[PDB]
């Protein structure tokens, strides 16, 4: 997990100098930041000599083609006056 | 003065939100337990911490509430062995010698000798 | 810490409001000299080690009783020129984050709060590291707008120790 | 755990393959037995006879049972090898009912 | 394994009796430094891998084991050699939990002595590893569980001379 | 609070290291995307009255019992402090755009907030119904051309709608 | 008795909260509070604190002179081994025997080891039950 | 070694080598005396290959030798160069010998827990052993030097 | 056995016998 | 506050008594010894900036963890703040030796400092071990003569490291 | 130790132990109190004892720090006053085992081999510890010094 850091892969939550979970949020434990590097592409395996990972021969395509599409019998069931999860 | 209850927390957290800390410290310095108490030219203290019999006080307020807490200590906190490469030592067992190294008679010699 | 961007959000928050156009072109100007600005971060980090070992030679030339007399404030040991060179890359490590930060706030909260503190306790003297400050200066080999960017954050860190 | 004795990519295959629900842990087993990890580790130094008690050791938890046991794996180390050997302790009736 | 617990169970099952007083005394015993324990024992499980990269700094880094020759020479035997110091202190960690030396006679020096011997590493090198692992950690954790975790040490170090 | 560029400063400060070639490098990626990040930050500030009470008015039609009476979005007092924590969080949303770091966000706005919601009696699954719709009504407005040149802002609106599910999961 | 701390009696937020909705109230205590936190007694004279009339300085080395049985006993015992002694010192003294064989300890080492106690070797003494 | 590799693959199956494996051990001998000048053809180069492979490698790498590096110090990048000194020194072994076997059991095996155990990147020294190789490859032909490359470009797929 | 290989023979070093000053 | 005139009134109030002959006679002893009381603490005050010093600079030498990148003393501001603590405790160390009573030092300096660390993360063992470096460093400086007549000093100095080994304990 | 002195006679003649021999036992547990005692006052008084001892040997044996010598030079000479340590340090073994077993088992049974293979002079040695042992012997009392000149004495007896 330093190693991961130390080559800039990625920052792996761990604990504190005596045992407490390590969180951005103090609700939930491991909770970690995010932006701006989290959706950077192309620096999967950066600072990795010569690193290939998937198709590295050409860019990727721009993928920028979100639209909304009816979902026939794929739509969530939802409740009505309700909200999930219990109460 | 403490905290009431973690209510009062609460009903003052939303100044600072929507007004910013300007508006929240003119809020706090207008009330009339302020202006009561030390009026404009007293230095604020921590009213009434001892009973005037005990020996005790009342865990004065800067060591009740340090910089940081309970939240905030996941992530603020330092640490110790942080992979941090620093200065080295090269030989360690040189300067705290065992039982039978003569290093440990070394700065006797010194004095008998031929004096 | 006290960037550009960092500045923009605190005058936004102070008052309650969104981010207003007088804050976007705020954050507009740090993106255009951070390209003078993460060049010469690069090329003090590229020559850091050299930079380091003449900058202490310096000291050592200008302030030649620092090397002669005992005591534990003088780099007369080997373990006090280890401790003097490690102080000088301080200096030099902080100049380089604020470069890529884009503003005086590395520095203002890893070094400047409380060194005055740390040299009236330990009998270090602010001289020896403006004279190793000014070696760096005029040392560096940097050129243009590189230049101005590098020696603005080396003179607010003189101007800190005088 | 192989941290210390392999240079890491010789089983990360049959990890990854695993990881994915693609293969058992019987099979995990047998590819994990038959590589090249444990060719150098527990067939290379040691002779035969004892290549048949680490075996039986590793894939069976016991040591063997009696000589027409050694004799029967003895026979099939001299003829097909270590892989062959490695099948018929995997694919045994005993293993698949413990 | 027994911890302190079972120890004096299992210590008074066999003589067929109940806890007296004297049972009672070491039961107590435990219960009151069991906070101090998993104190410890948490401070030292988050500080594992930089405990062993301190403490061989501090003994066998910069000695002339590594040059060529002597054992943790290739990369083979010096990663082989702090997986050893890996190990001995996560069992001395469950050796301060359960306050009861017993699962170090079983699961670390069953053959140990005779191992090191066929393989050819230095015993008195280890021990003195082993002590350098301990000074590191008895100022991690502090003077009551630092001397709980050197009366451990001690163990591992008494049963591998 | 601290930035996109401050958070490498801080993490290489934290093993007192000078940046490495590929930290610098990554780092001039985001000032080339730059002017198009300075694009949503326009487009979610400019319309931050509609994003807000267009989700509002969406989020009482579905739950009605909210402005029943014993809802808690039944009176004046209470509805104008739900409007204003829509409000709110749309605000450090903005400001954790700009900043590329979602620091500014969980230090100011989400931190302690599901805690004090449960103080209050405050539905917490309903804040987060709220947020989810203003972060549709922020992504189709995020990737309107309407003024900007033609052009890929795909991964900075996937980095806006990163945010928006982040203050949705902890509020409650 | 009373409402929950802080909460102003009489006006709660959760009185008619529908079911599907209902969050459920944490609790809270006046323990994090300083009012709160027990003083020492110090009306009944007890101050919990330590200053002077409470320092001991004890002699940790020397107790007082030895008792008079340990210097009894002393006395007594160095009269019994004391011609026991005298001998022994001078069997090493006059045991000013010649050497013999090569040596194997740089000039020394020859055939006898020096001051190997005898009484070692010589015993443990081989016994055979029904002597034969 | 080639002979002893295929020594193994034959006693795993439990047969005699192969008229393939063993044409392949008679072409590896008598090619011995053109392998050998290879060898010391980096051998009488270590002066060129460390110091300007080193050198190569702080230009690409400047924050392992800038303060606050692990090679940082005057005894410490010593240590950095020596490391490549034992990398040049296990590739003139396995053009000898013919396989990556003397370079495997020999720094390649456990290298990636031992590193991060001193906390050294496995990729800084990646990079040292690419710019070794660009010095190396550069003394020889042709041919010659496809067979110096290959032990350079092993190394680096088998340390990361 | 293989290649790296430790004998008491070619040990020069000082790891048996702790003699730190060398 | 209350100091050891103060303690054996406040006890023999709770008593509704007046103090015994032998009572006044103890505290004649305390008055005797006064003047021997105060160059105690002449000799830690005139000396107190070197007491502090001396004392960090010998544990960054034993445990140099602390000082380095990522740790509990590294950076400016966070040395400066370990040496307030070192003059802070040594300050009401030497108000409980004018005294003679550790009301002071536990009222208003060891309230609550065991939990300030705890929720700061400032490791409680290692202030303890400094605090350790101040005493021996104090009591050294006080059995010199240098300046003062020859006499015995002997349960004045156990009293005063009485009040160090108080304060380091009260810390972890 | 004395118990064990008494037990291997017994032991020879296959026997229990006489009243003779258990009437010494219980005198000599009895007197534990001053032997601790006197053990002690040598215990605190090493460096006072081995440097004044160890500067009139040089006085008395000027030969061995001179040029050739055995102890010439600082570090010899400090090896010197690290044997004088080891035989005070046995001298108090002696005194509360009450016998003297653990010097003869640690420093005497086979001490000329020793020094003859160091090439130390065995008269010089028995003579650094006769002056070691009148700065010891004039810390003690009438009797006390009676006791501890003892094991000094058998020690001289069996160096020479
Ligand atoms: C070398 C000393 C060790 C160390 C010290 C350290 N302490 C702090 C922070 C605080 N210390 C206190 C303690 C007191 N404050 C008081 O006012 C009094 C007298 C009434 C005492 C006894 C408090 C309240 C704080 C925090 C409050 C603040 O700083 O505003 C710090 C700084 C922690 C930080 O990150 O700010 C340090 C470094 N730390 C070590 O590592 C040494 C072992
Ligand atoms: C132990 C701490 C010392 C030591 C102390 C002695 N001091 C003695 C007498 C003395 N001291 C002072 C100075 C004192 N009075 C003040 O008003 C102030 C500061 C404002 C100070 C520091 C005076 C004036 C006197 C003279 C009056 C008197 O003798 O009582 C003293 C008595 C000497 C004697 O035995 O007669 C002692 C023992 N001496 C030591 O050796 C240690 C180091
Ligand atoms: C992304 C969500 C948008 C989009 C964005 C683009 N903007 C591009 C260039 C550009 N942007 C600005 C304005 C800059 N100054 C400001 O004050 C603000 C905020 C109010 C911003 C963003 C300028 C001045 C320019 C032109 C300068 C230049 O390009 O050098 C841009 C690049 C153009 C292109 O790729 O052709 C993009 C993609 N465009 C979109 O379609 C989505 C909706
Ligand atoms: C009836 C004879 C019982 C009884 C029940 C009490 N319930 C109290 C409060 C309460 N009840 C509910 C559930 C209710 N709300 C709904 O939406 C539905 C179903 C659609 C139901 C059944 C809730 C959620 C609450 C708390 C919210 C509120 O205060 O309105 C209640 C008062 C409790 C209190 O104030 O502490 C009682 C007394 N009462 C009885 O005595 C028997 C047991
Ligand atoms: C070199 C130019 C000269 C010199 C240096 C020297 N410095 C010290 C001791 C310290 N320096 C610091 C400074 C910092 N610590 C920080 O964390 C930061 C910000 C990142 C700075 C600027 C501190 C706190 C100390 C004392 C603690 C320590 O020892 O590390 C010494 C040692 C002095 C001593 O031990 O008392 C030396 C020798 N001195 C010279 O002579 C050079 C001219
Ligand atoms: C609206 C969509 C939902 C809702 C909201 C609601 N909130 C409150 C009361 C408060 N909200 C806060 C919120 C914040 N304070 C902060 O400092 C920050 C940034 C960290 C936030 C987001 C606070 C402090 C209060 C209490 C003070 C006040 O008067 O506002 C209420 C009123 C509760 C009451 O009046 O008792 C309401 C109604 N409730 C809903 O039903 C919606 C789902
Ligand atoms: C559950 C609800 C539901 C629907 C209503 C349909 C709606 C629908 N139609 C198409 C997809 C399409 N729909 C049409 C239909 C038409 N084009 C014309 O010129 C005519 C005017 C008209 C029919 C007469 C055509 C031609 C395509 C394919 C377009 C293309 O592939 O380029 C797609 C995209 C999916 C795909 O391409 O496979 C969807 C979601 N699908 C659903 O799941
Ligand atoms: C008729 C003549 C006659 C005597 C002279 C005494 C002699 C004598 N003294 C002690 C014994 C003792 N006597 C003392 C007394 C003291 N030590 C001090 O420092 C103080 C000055 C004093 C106390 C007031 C002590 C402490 C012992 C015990 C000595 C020991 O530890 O063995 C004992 C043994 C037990 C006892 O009787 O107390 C005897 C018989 N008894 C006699 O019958
Ligand atoms: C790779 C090294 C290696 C060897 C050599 C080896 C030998 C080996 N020989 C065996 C038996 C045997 N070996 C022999 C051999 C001989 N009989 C004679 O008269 C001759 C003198 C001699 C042949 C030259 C016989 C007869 C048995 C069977 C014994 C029995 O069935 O009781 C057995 C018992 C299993 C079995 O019966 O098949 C083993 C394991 N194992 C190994 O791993
Ligand atoms: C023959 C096969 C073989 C190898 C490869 C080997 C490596 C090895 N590298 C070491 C250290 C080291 N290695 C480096 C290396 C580097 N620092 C950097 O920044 C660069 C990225 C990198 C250059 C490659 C450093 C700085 C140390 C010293 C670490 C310390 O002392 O803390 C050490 C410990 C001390 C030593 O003996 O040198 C070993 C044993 N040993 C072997 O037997
Ligand atoms: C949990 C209880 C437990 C222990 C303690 C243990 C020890 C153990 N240490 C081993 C090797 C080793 N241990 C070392 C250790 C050292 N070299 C040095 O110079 C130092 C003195 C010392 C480190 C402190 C080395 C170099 C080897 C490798 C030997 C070789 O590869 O030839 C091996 C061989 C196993 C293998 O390599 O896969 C075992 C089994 N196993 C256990 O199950």
């Amino acid at each position: 997990a330093n190693v991961a850091g130390q080559e800039k892969i990625a920052t792996i939550s761990g604990y504190t100098w005596d045992g407490q979970p390590q969180t951005e949020i103090p609700g939930k434990p491991f909770v970690k930041s995010i932006g701006a590097m989290d959706y950077m592409d192309g620096v999967e395996g950066g600072d990795v000599v010569a690193a290939k990972v998937g198709a590295f021969w050409k860019p990727k395509a721009p993928k920028e083609v979100p639209y909304k599409r009816p979902m026939g019998a794929n739509t969530p069931e939802l409740p009505y006056n309700t909200v999930p999860r219990l109460v | 003065r403490d905290i009431y209850n973690e209510r009062e927390k609460i009903a003052w957290s939303i100044i600072i939100a929507t007004q910013g800390l300007e508006g929240f410290i003119d809020t706090l310095l207008n009330t009339q337990e302020y202006l009561s108490n030390f009026g404009d030219s007293i230095v604020p203290f921590q009213r009434r911490r001892i009973i005037p019999q005990r020996s005790k006080g009342e865990m004065p307020f800067n060591l009740k509430t340090p910089r940081y807490g309970i939240e905030f200590r996941s992530k603020l906190a330092a640490t110790q062995f942080s992979w941090a490469s620093p200065i080295r030592r090269f030989r360690p067992q040189e300067q705290q010698p065992k039982a039978g190294d003569p290093a440990l008679f070394l700065n006797m010699v010194q004095e008998m000798g031929p004096g | 810490m006290k960037t550009p961007i960092t500045e923009a959000i605190a005058t936004a928050d102070n008052q309650g409001r969104f981010l207003s156009n007088t804050e976007l072109q705020a954050v507009n100007g740090r993106y255009q000299r951070a390209t003078a600005s993460l060049t010469a971060a690069k090329a003090l980090t590229g020559s850091a080690q050299r930079l380091i070992t003449g900058a202490a030679q310096a000291v050592y030339n200008k302030f030649p009783y620092t090397t002669q007399m005992p005591g534990p404030a003088y780099a007369s040991s080997a373990i006090g020129k280890a401790k003097c060179a490690r102080d000088i890359g301080y200096y030099l490590r902080m100049v380089t984050y604020c470069l890529v930060v884009g503003g005086t706030g590395p520095m203002d909260e890893y070094l400047v709060a409380g060194l005055e503190e740390i040299n009236r306790s330990f009998d270090l003297s602010p001289s020896w590291y403006i004279e190793a400050l000014q070696y760096i200066k005029n040392s560096h080999g940097l050129s243009g707008q590189v230049a101005n960017e590098a020696n603005a954050y080396i003179d607010y860190a003189i101007n800190t120790l005088s | 755990d192989i941290s210390t004795f392999v240079i890491g990519n010789e089983i990360e295959n049959i990890k990854i393959q695993f990881i994915k629900g693609q293969i058992s842990v019987k099979e995990m087993i047998n590819a994990l037995g038959k590589s090249s990890v444990y060719l150098k580790e527990f067939y290379n130094p040691y002779p035969n006879i004892k290549v048949i008690e680490l075996g039986t050791k590793h894939f069976l938890g016991r040591a063997p049972n009696n000589q027409a046991e050694i004799r029967f794996y003895n026979q099939i180390l001299a003829s097909c090898g270590l892989q062959a050997f490695i099948d018929m302790l995997t694919n045994s009736q005993e293993y698949a009912e413990i | 394994m027994q911890d302190a617990i079972t120890s004096v169970i299992n210590a008074a099952d066999v003589q067929g009796k109940y806890l007296d007083a004297n049972s009672v005394e070491k039961l107590r015993g435990y219960f009151q430094t069991g906070e101090l324990r998993v104190r410890a024992a948490a401070t030292i499980a988050a500080n594992a891998a930089t405990i062993i990269k301190e403490a061989v700094a501090k003994s066998l880094l910069y000695s002339d084991i590594t040059r060529p020759g002597g054992n943790m020479y290739t990369t083979r035997r010096y990663a082989a050699c702090i997986r050893d110091l890996d190990y001995y202190l996560r069992y001395a960690t469950y050796g301060m939990l359960a306050g009861d030396p017993s699962i170090l006679d079983e699961r670390v020096l069953n053959g140990l002595k005779e191992t090191y011997n066929s393989l050819g590493v230095p015993i008195g090198a280890t021990i003195q590893a082993i002590q350098a692992m301990k000074e590191v950690t008895g100022s991690l954790v502090g003077s009551d569980a630092g001397k709980e975790m050197g009366l451990y040490f001690d163990y591992i170090c008494s049963g591998l001379s | 609070m601290l930035d996109a560029f401050a958070k490498v400063v801080a993490q290489a400060d934290a093993r007192g290291e000078f940046l490495s070639n590929t930290q610098i490098d990554a780092l001039s990626k985001m000032v080339k995307e730059g002017n198009q990040r300075l694009d949503i930050v326009n487009k979610v500030t400019s319309n931050a009255s509609a994003i807000v009470t267009n989700s509002a008015r969406a989020l009482f039609a579905e739950q009605p019992q909210l402005i029943q009476p014993g809802g808690n979005a039944y009176t004046s007092r209470r509805m104008a402090a739900c409007l204003r924590d829509m409000e709110i969080v749309l605000r450090y949303v903005s400001y954790a755009m700009i900043a590329g770091d979602s620091s500014v966000l969980d230090d100011r706005c989400l931190n302690g907030l599901r805690e004090t919601y449960q103080a209050l009696g405050t539905p917490g699954s309903s804040v987060a119904v709220a947020i989810q719709k203003m972060k549709d009504a922020s992504v189709a407005l995020a990737n309107d051309t309407t003024g900007t040149p033609i052009g890929d802002c795909s991964s900075l609106v996937a980095e806006l709608a990163g945010y928006f599910d982040r203050a949705a999961v902890s509020v409650v | 008795q009373l409402a929950p701390p802080g909460i102003p009696p009489g006006e709660d937020a959760r009185n008619n909260q529908s079911l599907r909705q209902y969050v459920a109230r944490p609790v809270e205590t006046y323990q994090k509070r300083s009012f709160a936190t027990p003083l020492p007694l110090t009306w009944t004279g007890e101050t919990e604190t330590v200053g002077a009339f409470d320092v001991v300085v004890p002699p940790q080395e020397k107790d007082l002179p030895v008792s008079g049985e340990a210097t009894s006993a002393f006395v007594k015992y160095s009269d019994m081994v004391r011609a026991e002694r005298k001998a022994a010192l001078q069997a090493l003294l006059s045991a000013s025997a010649a050497g013999e064989g090569r040596p194997t300890c740089g000039a020394e080492g020859r055939k006898f080891v020096s001051n190997a106690n005898p009484v070692l070797v010589n015993g443990v003494k081989c016994v055979e039950y029904w002597r034969k | 070694s080639i002979v002893t590799k295929s020594i193994v693959n034959a006693d795993a199956e439990a047969r005699y080598l192969s008229p393939g494996e063993l044409d392949r051990i008679k072409s590896f001998v008598l090619s011995g005396q053109r392998r050998l000048r290879i060898a010391q053809t980096l051998t009488e180069n270590r002066e060129r290959i460390v110091k300007q492979g080193g050198q190569q490698l702080f230009q690409r790498r400047p924050d392992v030798v800038s303060p606050g590096g692990n090679a940082y110090g005057e005894e410490m990048t010593a240590t950095c160069l020596r490391d490549l000194d034992y990398y040049l020194r296990l590739v003139t072994y396995g053009i000898i010998a013919g396989d990556v076997t003397p370079i495997e059991e020999i720094g390649l095996v456990g290298v990636k827990e031992m590193y991060s155990a001193l906390g050294t990147p496995i990729s800084g020294v990646a990079e040292g052993i690419r710019c070794m190789k660009d010095v190396a490859c550069s003394l020889l032909s042709g041919e010659d030097a496809a067979e110096v490359g290959f032990y350079f470009d092993y190394t680096l797929a088998a340390m990361q | 056995s293989g290649y790296g290989d430790y004998s008491y023979s070619t040990d020069r070093t000082k790891g048996h016998v702790n003699q730190y000053y060398v």
